[PDB]
């Protein structure tokens, strides 16, 4: 019953600022703490301030001095945390959490701020084949290069063979996102028959199918 | 500013077993009032964070019985009875004692496998990517542990550290196995100035590096 | 802080 929905994925320009909202439900808003914290991919959860929705209250833990803003509307239970003058080192989740019985005891849905000066790019799919095809289970692969921004949602043959299939975190390269996805698959089956992968990208409304074939 | 030190990685749990994880604070959190205020956050792969552990030694209405946790002046520990799957994911402890509210950088629960080798397979520059203008050479070592592994490129018996990106998989939930992926992107010139390619993988199962290379 | 929180 009691439930934090936080705003969705925001993807922002260096400079400008975002507001992120958390509508409460469940509890009487105005008597509990709400808190924010930041989750940055190579960090731990670093602690932004607290607002207390009743009299609007706030603490801010220094480090998060005029770029996090904590404001509240009583009217929809909802809280809002806005940062200003973005920079790449924004660039994390933030989570709200209420304090309800025990320090923020109940989580939000951890939004994803995004900031990059990059334009979305359709990715360059190239197929990974075996050089000189000898073993008896192969290994093929996908190499989905230079796109922006996330995500990309890789398959193998539509989805079926999602048997041993691995997809590998994406890594950024001068502004723009790589990742590759290999599968494994029994030799007597390739290229007997065609292994393709799927990738699609939602930003760029792409979706191309790679024929893993062999090379020449 | 208070500051709590945790580990990256747990010691190694076979299933059902028994696993335990440190957090230390740069100083007392006992308060006045006698209670010692510090919490435990546990953050399954794919969710927001959720409180198990709260004032050291509390369960927190919903937490199952195998979580306890205890602690020493400034030593904490957070111990589950017997692991279960759903247990994995990165624990955080966290000091609520005085602002800012500070965490540990999460220690991630990892999962005691039989030592496994590197299945390492090289991957010749895609016929497209070469009209890019561009040849990345991929290599992929799946399916190891334990996950210390590393990897050397070389160009026809030389290393070579520019141009590699590296990316790694988080243990996974079957295998309780790791794996890797290597790129160097290099220009289809300079790719086609030379002939070999060697992908080197050095880890702890084997003496003399698993050795995967290609030319022209 | 937890003491104000609680």
């Amino acid at each position: 019953q009691v439930q934090l929905q936080q705003s969705g994925p925001e993807l922002v320009r260096p400079g400008a600022s975002v507001k992120i909202s958390c509508k409460a439900s469940g509890y009487t808003f105005t008597d509990y703490y709400i808190n924010w914290v930041k989750q940055r991919p190579g960090q731990g959860l670093e602690w932004i301030g607290w607002i207390f929705p009743r009299n609007g209250n706030t603490k801010y833990n220094e480090k998060f001095k005029g770029k996090a803003t904590l404001t509240v509307d009583k009217s929809s239970s909802t809280a809002f945390m806005q940062l200003s003058s973005l920079t790449s080192e924004d660039s994390a989740v933030y989570f709200c959490a209420t304090t309800v019985s025990y320090v923020m005891d109940y989580w939000g849905q951890g939004t994803t701020v995004t900031v990059s000066s990059a334009k979305t790019t359709p990715p360059s799919v190239y197929p990974l084949a075996p050089g000189s095809a000898t073993n008896s289970m192969v290994t093929l692969g996908c190499l989905v290069k230079g796109y922006f921004p996330e995500p990309v949602t890789v398959t193998w043959n539509s989805g079926s063979l999602s048997s041993g299939v691995h997809t590998f975190p994406a890594v950024l390269q001068s502004d723009l996102y790589t990742l590759s996805s290999s599968v494994t698959v029994p030799s007597s089956t390739w290229p007997s028959e065609t292994v393709t992968c799927n990738v699609a990208h939602p930003a760029s409304s792409t979706k191309v199918d790679k024929k893993i074939v062999p090379r020449d | 500013d208070i500051v709590m030190t945790q580990a990256a990685f747990s010691n190694p749990v076979t299933l059902g077993t028994s696993a335990s994880i440190s957090c230390r604070s740069s100083k007392s959190l006992l308060h006045s009032n006698g209670i010692t205020y510090l919490y435990w956050y546990l953050q399954r792969p794919g969710q927001s964070p959720q409180l198990l552990i709260y004032r050291m030694s509390n369960l927190a209405s919903g937490v199952p019985d195998r979580f306890s946790g205890s602690g020493s002046g400034t030593d904490f520990a957070l111990r589950i009875s017997r692991v279960e799957a759903e247990d994995v994911g990165v624990y955080y402890c966290g000091q609520m004692l005085e602002h800012p509210l500070t965490f540990g950088t999460g220690t991630k629960l990892e999962l005691k496998r039989a030592d496994a080798a590197p299945t390492v397979s090289i991957f010749p520059p895609s016929s497209e990517q070469l009209t890019s203008g561009g040849a990345s050479v991929v290599c992929f070592l799946n399916n190891f542990y334990p996950k210390d592994i590393n990897v050397k490129w070389k160009i026809d018996g030389s290393e070579r550290q520019n141009g590699v990106l590296n990316s790694w998989t988080d243990q996974d939930s079957k295998d309780s196995t790791y794996s890797m992926s290597s790129t160097l992107t290099l220009t289809k010139d300079e790719y086609e100035r030379h002939n070999s390619y060697t992908c080197e993988a050095t880890h702890k199962t084997s003496t003399s590096p698993i050795v995967k290379s290609f030319n022209r | 802080t937890g003491a104000l929180q609680e």
